């Protein structure tokens, strides 16, 4: 009742040369320097082993020492006989007066918290909730594997609950009660901001087939009621066939391990809990959708249950609840991986943050399912209780005969195949987005620039194609990064007679753009036309260029000399260096270093798309790809490598 | 009873070993007090005269000497690749943080 | 209630003992960088406080002795650290002072000190030493500890007890170097790009739209090996404790506040404009006002400096040289980047946020995009309310400039305004955290970072399983019969017998689960715990946390989330007669821990027939790496068939241990490598009761 | 069992097939979609 | 004073200290707060 | 109390009497800065 | 919340007075049944609190006199004719309830009729 002893410890005056004027007082042991509250490796160890003692000994784990939780207060017999004979000076007389009234008051504060019944009601909450499912959730009286386990998302659920129930009936203790509750989770070291995460409201739940959704609720529900005393949790579902379901099983266990005379039942509607002194608390169903809910008291939690198919008519009450001050809707739902998208609600992602969580078993990409495979439950992996009839074959084999959508399940055919064949995306999208959306502009920032300008034609020489796309890419550097002034995406008109040319008046069209837009920026432009579909059509493109252009910066091409020739074509020929290219450009961009210019130039991509989202559209295929490849090689060789020339 | 040390030496004009063996290490040693001595000059109080203010000095001359060290002829070392890495990356984050602001108006 | 126990009062004595020392620790670190004419004058204050370093330990020596080899807790193990830096930097910085005094130079103590002629005292080799093959690996940063010490915790099982704990103390040896001083963490071994061991946690338990979390680690500075103190600092933090000082009785305290009120009366920021800069010149920019607000900080600084000086001046009569004033030289001829990451003694490194966010936030930037970074919890809501109210209901190609150019003008005057509308209307969900990230990114940069509590409580959470192994080792030794069987006269009979006896059943595939259970538990290691909880999780999320934090490959979870998957003989005994754990043919780190697997998959379900055939026995398939001390000394180590992961002598049988926990004389053990003949060993005891 | 494991692993490789491979490993799982399939076409 | 600004306001409190300035910076003509049918301090410093 | 008085402005009322007039044991202590009062007040109220 | 109180004790105070509390549709009159009787019946003896269901409610003095509130949210009876009204507690007003606005203007008729 009285807790652990660590909150009744004596004076143990010490001693302290530092003036007042800078000394500070941790409570638990005496006053010490200002500078032991800036260096969290004391200032966390001496804060947690007071908390250590409020925690009861139902929470502190399951093998953690029989007397006190050894993994945090343990000091070997030897060091505390050697401690033993270790004094520390004395107090000053005049000192130790004010001292005194110090420490015994800053600890005060503590021994305030372990009394007050509005702390014990969580300190309740949280010892019933562990020893009631120390065996799991059955019909005890709460007087090989034997103790039952929450699974991430049962645990995700009652943190979002306890965090924000104790921020609500607990607001002059908001200090102790979160350094508290995160030794009650096992979850210290977490830093303020996603513990506050906690305390917002209103945050959705995608939850597998069963997981035991709704086997979790109740018990749950049951003991957030007999515990805390004030609270109204509404609780809405589907068709209201599935809610008389929840009544009677909060109800059987509440009747259950509690006596009757404090159960108070109305059938199909309101559950209320009374306490022996004049205290009740509710859990009044809004699920009537039509009347006892608009007015909202104490509700603060609004337990939806199914929000998959929102209820019909009834998101004007769920809407009103939004408006009351202290709700957390928790908006519990199933996408059963029937549906894998419950739209209505998954296009939450899209505009906000830190809002819903998805229990998935499978990402995006439907090969990596195996990045969530050591997570995926292993009660639910029941098979035809055979492996083979006759066969020897290894777990892949067996496994791609035995994929049926790795969960036994008929999930979406198509897209991403069933062997992963090691397939994953290269660009983060976080560096797409930024990609997106910073883009300096180069026309006001031109000291910024590189005198120089790459560009990369990877020309494709066919017509009524979706491949027959050439990509051209002008880019330069930017400080130490790298910045594309100009993009194209061409495609030749069916049965030209100059397909060069037309390629080449497109390069010299953008060129001209991107020196109109800088004029004076740049001494030369550095032109590389990929030679790899045809190297006559390659030097036949350069040519064009070269004479185009002669209508300042100087001009050069990017020369190859073929294996066993002495000529030096205006070619490019793509091989040995495209793995270097790809590799320094996917660490450039995923680190912020490659741009596009706010005032980048394209004739080809213009009025059905944004040029940089239609490259990043193509980029996003890394695990049509002439403008990527144009991009890419148009930078490495920005770069560096040998010398191209005149 | 139970003096300190500070009582107990009395002299400093030797080395710390020859203390340490006479007074620390010897088996008669009584050795019952720890009273560690104000060690902050009063001439630098006077001008950081505040924990937050000795800290942030304390912090500002650490960073100058980490740059001092990384800026016979081995060189390769990561700490000074870190600490080049580190200013790119800032100087390039502080330069998209003042053009996007400008962007938004 | 009176009655409080030894190691509750104990354990607040060493915390305020931690706390002197701390205090101690930060006196040196200022005396670093103090003029050593005035640390010469603190010379026989700083013996002294060596001298007490000195004698606290040879006290505290055998205790800590005794502690590490026995569960060691985050609190002596800071208490380790800080009494070894503590001994080690008061000793240097003693030598450097005397040494001065003898040259008489400030520019060479403060390259002494301050250390810039060493040799980079931040390398350790670690050299794990597993079974099969020994890794090694080097300990350069901080998150160089946390990504061995989770190796570490993920390769044991495959890694020797005492080849493990004399790699630990090459890892403090190293810690007690760069996390030593609990209190500030130099620039050079600092990474925060690097994510620690519970900031993965974080990404696991906080919400997740989508986003599988190898793609939400990228983004994370981790904000947990590293803090940030929240230091603030005054305006005129000199002029307030000017007429209050520690000594200055005379009516100089009067005088002294003349002179800085006479002094009072009496950045290159020329270097931004070669940065990127975007729009209009002319008018006020974002740059200008940055420019203004660095402008007004370097006054500050400057007038702090000339006060500080002519107060020194007036009252001791010597302007001191302290650390930024004698190398004050490398400070002039500082970029722009280079003086804003270091700089401000007389403002504070959040001073610089606020002149950089009062220079990019204005009363003109716009109605939207200005709310949402003031409450990014309304944005969600409304777009959640959003979201439920809607799902309620050619030719003459020109040769010359006139028009290429004109043309190109055309096409970024279009696109010039299409962006510029992207950014206003659209992208508010994208610009909302690109904001918030960079913001971030730039506070970890800029503040005064001291140290996180990570790295001491992960590395007392990995050396207590090896030691607890250890211990276990040693301690059923000495016992009573012991029945030791790792040499065979006679033993190939009984295990050729009960192989042959426990071979003949199939696996009951009713069991399956209760198996791969005690599958991921005996795998995992001690450091994700996730399993013994109050709120405890399933064991293969335990070991999704020890395995996914070492990144390993994807090829390599199936193999260890199907392998009791499926389970006739062949897959089920895979030990010859003697070498249960023997790695001999096998060398690398995922082949040697592929044998590791198939010999706890063999030793499980061999207990489990044996338990399903001799109904006697229960074999409770224990590990040794639980089971931590109670109040004293005492360890109670329960009846069952420990792992003990040597292979040195494997398995080991407490059949009968006694009737309070102990293991003394009526603790019959049975030592052997080999599982099948354990079992007939037990089998020989528990059936004639 | 040897030689019948010899071939086993001879006609069963993973080329064989998607389908057709999935009914001998699980002749259970077989009839039990027949069953569904049945239900399903007799209902509507 | 660094033993208190150590510590933030508690945000749940913050009506419980706007009342308590209406109600000190209010001068005493115009009570309205000690009334048997008393207002909140706001209305009394409205007034005044 | 605030007493709103340059001279002497806060002003703590720790222990008064049993009865609520001012007199021998009523210890009061005169302060201009807020935190020294509540530093006197803390040396008085916690050793009770 | 203040209008509840006031009946309560409005009620239990003089003695000869009937108020009639009219509202919307009459799915939000019950609560003020419940909030109205739980104090009513909870600072005040049970047996002075005279209930009927959806209708009118009533409390009693110790000497043979009662005073009433009776509900005229019916809108169809039970209140046109007015002996003691007085009050006529009309609750939203703001969209007046369908074809019950012949009722309170016929109340307005009353001669010592206070429509609040
Ligand atoms: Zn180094
Ligand atoms: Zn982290």
């Amino acid at each position: 009742t009285m807790g652990g002893d660590a909150l009744r410890v004596p004076f143990l005056d010490f001693a302290t040369a530092t003036p007042k004027r800078h000394q500070t007082v941790v409570p638990g042991v005496g006053t010490l320097h200002d500078c032991c509250e800036h260096s969290p490796l004391f200032s966390a160890v001496a804060r947690r082993l007071l908390f250590n003692s409020l925690v009861p000994a139902q929470l502190k784990g399951r093998d953690f020492g029989g007397d006190h939780t050894a993994k945090l207060e343990f000091l070997a017999p030897e060091l505390v006989r050697a401690v033993a004979r270790l004094r520390f000076k004395e107090c000053a007389p005049a000192d130790v007066v004010p001292q005194r009234n110090a420490y015994y008051s800053v600890l005060n504060t503590f021994q305030a918290l372990h009394r007050s019944e509005a702390f014990r009601q969580l300190v309740h909450f949280v010892r019933d909730f562990a020893q009631l499912l120390k065996t799991s959730f059955r019909a005890s009286s709460l007087t090989g594997r034997t103790y039952g386990t929450l699974e991430l998302f049962q645990k995700m659920i009652l943190m979002h609950a306890t965090y924000f129930l104790a921020a609500v009936l607990l607001g002059d203790h908001a200090e102790q009660v979160n350094t508290f509750l995160r030794l009650v989770f096992e979850i210290p070291l977490f830093s303020d901001a996603a513990v506050r995460h906690f305390r917002q409201r209103a945050t959705v739940f995608l939850v597998p087939r069963r997981h035991g959704k709704t086997w979790f609720l109740v018990p749950l529900i049951a003991l957030s009621l007999a515990s805390f005393r004030g609270i109204k949790i509404g609780y809405t579902a589907h068709i209201r066939k599935a809610t008389e379901p929840v009544f009677e099983e909060i109800d059987a266990c509440l009747r259950g391990w509690f006596g009757s005379a404090r159960v108070d039942h109305v059938k199909g509607e309101t559950i209320s809990f009374s306490f022996p002194d004049g205290s009740r608390s509710t859990i009044v169903f809004a699920s009537s959708h039509n009347t006892n809910g608009i007015r909202g008291q104490d509700f603060n939690l609004l337990f939806v249950d199914e929000a998959n198919f929102i209820r019909p008519d009834a998101v004007q009450t769920i809407m009103g609840f939004l408006n009351q001050a202290n709700c957390k809707i928790i908006f519990v739902s199933s996408t059963n991986t029937g549906k894998a998208s419950t739209s209505f609600l998954y296009n939450l992602r899209g505009a906000a943050d830190e809002l819903l969580n998805v229990v998935t078993y499978i990402c995006d990409d439907h090969m990596p399912r195996v990045v969530t495979h050591t997570n995926a439950t292993a009660c639910s992996c029941y098979i035809l209780n055979k492996p083979v009839f006759i066969t020897m074959d290894g777990a892949v084999r067996r496994t791609a005969d035995l994929f049926l959508a790795d969960s036994f399940m008929q999930e979406i055919i198509g897209g991403q195949a069933r062997e992963t064949g090691d397939d994953r995306p290269v660009l983060t999208k976080s560096a797409g987005e930024r990609f997106l959306l910073y883009r300096p502009s180069t026309t006001t920032n031109s000291g910024l620039m590189a005198p120089d300008l790459y560009v990369y034609v990877d020309p494709a020489f066919t017509a009524n194609t979706r491949a027959s796309g050439t990509g051209v890419a002008v880019v330069g550097r930017y400080r130490d990064d790298y910045i594309i002034f100009a993009l194209e995406h061409f495609f030749l008109r069916a049965l030209t007679g100059s397909a060069p040319a037309d390629i080449a008046r497109c390069v010299v069209h953008s060129l001209t753009q991107v020196l109109a837009l800088h004029p004076g920026a740049f001494r030369g432009v550095r032109v590389a036309v990929e030679g790899n579909s045809s190297q006559d059509s390659a030097v036949a493109i350069a040519t064009h260029v070269h004479t185009e252009m002669h209508r300042g910066p100087e001009l050069l091409f990017y020369h190859c000399e073929p294996p066993g020739s002495a000529v030096l074509y205006p070619f490019f020929l793509l091989n040995k260096q495209k793995t270097p290219a790809f590799e320094h450009f996917i660490k450039k961009f995923n680190s912020g270093g490659v741009m596009a210019s706010q005032e980048i130039v394209s004739a080809t991509v213009r009025l059905q798309t944004d040029p940089v989202e239609y490259l990043l559209e193509q980029l996003n295929n890394l695990t049509s790809d002439d403008l990527m490849v144009a991009v890419i090689m148009a930078i490495y060789l920005a770069a560096q490598a040998g010398p191209p020339h005149t | 009873t139970l003096r300190d040390t500070i009582p107990d030496c009395a002299l400093r004009s030797q080395t710390l070993e020859s203390l340490d063996a006479r007074y620390v290490s010897r088996d008669g040693a009584h050795d019952a007090a720890v009273w560690f001595e104000d060690m902050t000059p009063a001439e630098l109080e006077v001008v950081f005269p505040t924990t937050d203010a000795k800290l942030n000095y304390l912090s500002r001359t650490q960073r100058l000497a980490s740059l001092l060290t990384y800026a016979t002829p081995d060189t390769a070392c990561v700490h000074g690749e870190l600490l080049a890495r580190k200013r790119e990356r800032f100087a390039a984050v502080i330069n998209r943080f003042l053009d996007l602001h400008q962007i938004l108006r | 209630a009176a009655p409080v126990s030894e190691p509750t009062v104990a354990r607040q004595k060493l915390l305020a003992l931690l706390g002197q020392v701390q205090t101690y620790v930060f006196q040196i670190e200022l005396l670093r960088r103090c003029d050593p004419h005035i640390g010469r004058g603190k010379l026989p204050q700083l013996k002294l406080n060596a001298l007490q370093v000195r004698a606290l330990r040879r006290r505290l020596r055998p205790g800590l002795e005794a502690q590490a080899g026995a569960f060691l807790t985050p609190l002596s193990v800071t208490l380790e650290l800080l009494l070894e830096y503590a001994w080690r930097e008061g000793e240097r910085l003693l030598g450097s002072l005397e040494t001065f005094a003898t040259a008489g130079d400030v520019a060479a103590f403060f390259t002494e000190t301050m250390g810039l002629a060493r040799p980079c005292p931040y390398h350790q080799r670690v050299r794990l030493d597993t079974y099969g093959g020994t890794v090694h690996m080097e300990l350069c940063f901080l998150h160089d500890v946390e990504n061995f010490l989770k190796q570490l915790n993920y390769c044991h099982l495959i890694t020797p007890s005492r080849g493990a704990t004399a790699a630990l103390e090459r890892v403090r040896e190293f810690m007690v170097g760069a996390v030593g001083s609990g209190l500030i963490v130099p620039p050079e071994l600092s990474d925060p790009s690097h994510p620690c061991a519970v900031c993965f946690e974080e990404l696991c338990v906080t919400a997740n739209q989508g986003a599988t979390i190898a793609s939400r680690l990228a983004d994370r500075i981790c904000n947990h090996v590293t803090q940030q103190a929240q230091v603030r600092l005054d305006a005129n933090e000199l002029r307030r404790y000017l007429p209050h000082a520690a000594g200055l009785s005379d009516a100089d305290r009067a005088r002294a506040l003349s002179v800085l009120d006479h002094a009072l009366a009496r950045y290159a920021i020329s270097e931004l404009q070669f940065w990127l800069a975007s729009g209009d010149r002319a008018g006020q920019t974002t740059m200008d006002a940055f420019a203004s607000n660095l402008t007004a900080l370097a006054r500050r600084e400057l007038q702090q400096e000339t006060a500080a000086v002519a107060v020194e001046l007036a009252l001791f009569g010597r302007r001191a040289e302290h650390f930024d004033r004698a190398f004050g030289s490398h400070l002039a001829a500082l970029d722009m980047v280079d003086a804003l990451i270091i700089g401000g003694q007389a403002t504070s490194p959040d001073d610089q946020i606020e002149a950089l966010i009062r220079a990019c936030y204005d009363h003109h930037l716009t109605t939207p995009l200005l709310r949402r970074l003031v409450s990014p919890e309304q944005c969600d809501e409304e777009a959640l309310r959003r979201v439920l109210a809607r799902m309620g209901a050619g030719g003459q190609g020109p040769e010359t400039w006139g028009d290429i150019a004109t043309q190109a003008a055309a096409d970024v005057r279009e696109r010039r305004r299409l962006y510029a509308d992207r950014l206003t209307k659209r992208s508010l969900a994208s610009l909302g955290r690109c904001v918030r990230e960079q913001r971030g990114e730039l506070e970890k940069m800029l503040r005064v970072s001291v140290h996180g509590e990570v790295l001491p409580a992960t590395f007392a959470a990995v050396a207590n399983g090896f030691a607890a192994r250890a211990r276990f080792c040693a301690l059923t030794a000495g016992a009573g019969t012991v029945i030791d069987n790792r040499s065979a006269p006679g033993v190939f009979d009984a295990h050729r017998f009960m192989r042959a006896s426990l071979l003949r059943h199939q696996v009951d595939p009713a069991l399956l689960p209760s198996i791969t259970h005690r599958f991921f538990e005996l795998v995992n290691g001690p450091l994700f715990d996730h399993s013994t909880h109050s709120f405890a999780q399933p064991p293969n999320t335990a070991l999704y946390y020890s395995v996914e934090n070492v990144g390993l490959l994807p090829h390599l979870k199936e193999e260890l989330a199907r392998f009791i998957m499926g389970a006739s003989g062949a897959d089920w005994a895979v030990s010859e007669f003697q070498r249960f754990y023997c790695f001999d043919g096998i060398s690398g780190i995922t082949p040697t821990q592929r044998a590791a697997w198939r010999y706890i998959r063999e030793l499980i379900i061999a207990t489990t027939l044996f338990a399903s055939v001799y109904r006697c026995g229960e074999l409770e398939l224990r590990r040794p790496d639980c089971s931590r001390p109670t109040s004293e000394g005492r360890y109670r180590y329960p009846p069952g068939v420990y792992l003990t992961y040597d292979s040195d002598c494997p398995l080991v049988a407490i059949v009968e241990s006694a009737p309070d926990g102990c293991i003394g004389p009526r603790s019959v053990v049975v030592y052997d490598r080999d599982v099948f003949s354990i079992l007939y060993s037990v089998l020989q005891h528990l059936a004639p009761r």
